């Protein structure tokens, strides 16, 4: 990955003091969720983020 | 109190002194009066007058400058704007903090020292026609009247004229 | 050493003396003695046991600043910060530099006052019974034991019951 | 001026004094005679000689910082480095009229410490010897040809072997 302003969210989330995250319900209709990859690989087969919901076509 | 002279050898000082700030108390056949010394007050006061007008001359002029308050956060230039203001208030403030400690304690010891300049000048006057009795306050030895003492605050004291009576007084 | 006092006309510390700073040394026909001031003593170590908690109160309590250490070249915004951190470092090191200066001139200027006051008080107690020789010793001119010594020391000195026979002394 | 030495009951310079900063004048029988005390003047000038390398040891050296004149117009940025070189200006000014005002002060109370330390120096050699006129200026009560002026200046004055004529001379 890459973060534009990397110093910015680094400094702010630092600020911040947590990491508590809030899953909200979105409602992604038409596109198929949770994608990963085997560069990511979470237990013995592919994944992703866990804070991110890769998006494909449907 | 680098001196010892005001809260030292003095150990008290005079609320009924309100003609000036250091002043003689004499005593004689004729009566105890009180006088006050302007020539140290008005030394003392021209020291004080001023003594930060002499540092920080006057308030500088500013008009555009950065933001101080934000609503959202941004991120770096937020960072450095509050660090920047935060440093020049801290150094600031110590400025103030030093600036008048070090103020006060100079005034309090040009005080003292006035107040010794003031003994010490009425000591040198009555070379050996008094005795100094260590609570700041002088016994003459011989008969001193009122123009006597005015003469001592004048300055034109003429110890040459008493130092026979004077010193028989003392050494028998 | 703005009084010449210590380093002045006293001209040698005594390593002898452990129970405080100023103190007398007495030599009479009993034998030598040697106490410490306790009232000068209290007083330099009063004034000086502070001295640094009345300008700077404290440690402020800084918790997120801007970053300080940098592993890729930006261009202005990290040259502004460097700069800012630059400035407020030296500026800092300025006032640490002074303000020891400061602090440790007034030190030796106060230990060296309280030394002279305890000198003028011990003068001041013996009008006329005693001279100075000088060296920060005083040749006192009568039969003076150690009653008569803590009594100086203690600063009761009736110098009144003992100024016929010191003048007799003195001045034959 | 906090000894009142200088400017005080000194009350005149000498312009005829190039030898040196402190000095005697006498005048005996054998004629008015002048020369300086190399002591006072060695301590006051050593003292004075550095007295800006103590507090600012050097120049800092600086090389790479931030752009301060500006062609355009750009906003955020621009206003933030004005401002921090704006504040670091305004520090730095103070702290230069700070530093210069109290070094002056500082050395004018020094040189005046020195004038009243050599006046009590010599004081304290002519123990009964001479009298202190109050202007600055002994009045010694003996025979005191150029061999004894010179010993007073030298500080190996004996006073004891004119104490009997000095007494007499004194209190008839
Ligand atoms: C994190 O906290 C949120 C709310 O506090 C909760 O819903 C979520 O399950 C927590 N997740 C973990 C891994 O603790
Ligand atoms: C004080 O002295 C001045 C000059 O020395 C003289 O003119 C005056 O009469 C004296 N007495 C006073 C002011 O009461
Ligand atoms: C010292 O003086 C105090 C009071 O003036 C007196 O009580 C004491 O007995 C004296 N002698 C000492 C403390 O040795
Ligand atoms: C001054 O004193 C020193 C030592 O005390 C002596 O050697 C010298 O001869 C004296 N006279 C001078 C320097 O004229």
């Amino acid at each position: 990955y890459d973060v534009p302003d990397y110093a910015s969210l680094r400094s702010l989330v630092a600020s911040s003091g947590t990491l508590e995250f809030i899953t909200e319900g979105f409602t992604w209709t038409g596109v198929t969720q949770n994608g990963g990859s085997n560069a990511c690989k979470r237990g013995p087969g592919s994944g992703f983020f866990s804070r991110l919901n890769w998006l494909t076509k449907s | 109190g680098l001196f010892g002279a005001i809260a030292g050898f003095i150990e008290n000082g005079w609320e009924g002194m309100i003609d000036g700030w250091y002043g003689f108390r004499h005593q004689n056949s004729e009566g105890t009066g009180q006088a006050a010394d302007l020539k140290s007050t008005q030394a003392a006061i021209d020291q004080i007058n001023g003594k930060l007008n002499r540092v920080i001359e006057k308030t500088n002029e500013k008009f555009h400058q950065i933001e101080k308050e934000f609503s959202e956060v941004e991120g770096r230039i937020q960072d450095l704007e509050k660090y920047v203001e935060d440093t020049k208030i801290d150094l600031w403030s110590y400025n103030a903090e030093l600036l008048v400690a070090l103020e006060n304690q100079h005034t309090i010891d040009l005080t003292d020292s006035e107040m010794n300049k003031l003994f010490e000048k009425t000591r040198r006057q009555l070379r050996e026609n008094a005795e100094d009795m260590g609570n700041g306050c002088f016994k003459i030895y011989h008969k001193c009247d009122n123009a006597c003492i005015e003469s001592i605050r004048n300055g034109t004291y003429d110890h040459d004229v008493y130092r026979d009576e004077a010193l028989n007084n003392r050494f028998q």
